[PDB]
């Protein structure tokens, strides 16, 4: 489904974002 | 998990932040 | 520091990629 | 870490890796 | 509408790269 | 405004430039 | 200036997620 | 401007939450 | 096609990483 | 050409090195 | 050199804005 | 190249398209 792959892509940035010095793990699954 | 919730509708940076360490 | 901050949001962009259904860890310096 | 190991060389895809779970 | 939040982002992107010095406004409502 | 204009449509950078400063 | 071109790159995708439906504003150096 | 504030460290959610409208 | 061009995005991005060194071209049509 | 076939089905990075010089 | 890698992403996602359909090509150095 | 031209100084818009095919 590429469209959630591209869903994913922004997701991740988010993350990195928020998370900050935390850190994050990325589960997609 | 976090497509399921963040892709069907979106997170905003509060929702988001569940998903750190 | 700036330009770790850079480096991080393309690397995060890179492990997404990398490893698929698997995720990945990040957790800055 | 991933940031001392790829911020200061570049880091091959099979590098990249070994921060896969 | 995560199809749209997703369009935005790199509608964001491309401003920054057409309008250069000149800067912009983003708003989206 | 431009979400309706260039998500429904792709704008080109000539487009883009209208809402520019 | 370079740097300041891919700083700024990563400061709209911020402002993108940190501002929602308000937008913001972007004016370079 | 929010280029010398946050090219030159790094700027918390809330500082750039002033570059909003 | 908006989504088309969203997705021709990643793909740049994704060639950039892989080919590494060896550089790419990109053609569409 | 590319985006016929990875806009429509998720390449891998196996399938898109085959589009490197 | 990490620095020149990550201007590279961003000149590639700048010429595929720019170059629409005929597309481009990226070497690095 | 392009690294070498648009790495050291910012490339316009009219500048990249040398690298349009
Ligand atoms: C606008 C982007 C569309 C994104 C569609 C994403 C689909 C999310 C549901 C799948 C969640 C886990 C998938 C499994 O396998
Ligand atoms: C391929 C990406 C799909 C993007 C869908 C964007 C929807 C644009 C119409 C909404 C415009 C303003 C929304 C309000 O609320
Ligand atoms: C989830 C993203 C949707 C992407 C849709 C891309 C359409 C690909 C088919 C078109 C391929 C060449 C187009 C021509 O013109
Ligand atoms: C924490 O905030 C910093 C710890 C890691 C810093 C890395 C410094 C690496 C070399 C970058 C030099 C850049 C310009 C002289
Ligand atoms: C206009 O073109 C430049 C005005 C602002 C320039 C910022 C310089 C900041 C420090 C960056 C040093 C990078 C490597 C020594
Ligand atoms: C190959 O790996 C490198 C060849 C090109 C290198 C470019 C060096 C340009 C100036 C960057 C200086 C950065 C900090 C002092
Ligand atoms: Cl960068
Ligand atoms: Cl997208
Ligand atoms: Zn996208
Ligand atoms: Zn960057």
């Amino acid at each position: 489904f590429v469209n959630q792959h591209l869903c994913g892509s922004h997701l991740v940035e988010a993350l990195y974002l928020v998370c900050g010095e935390r850190g994050f793990f990325y589960t997609p699954k | 998990g976090i497509v399921e919730q963040c892709c069907t509708s979106i997170c905003s940076l509060y929702q988001l932040e569940n998903y750190c360490n």
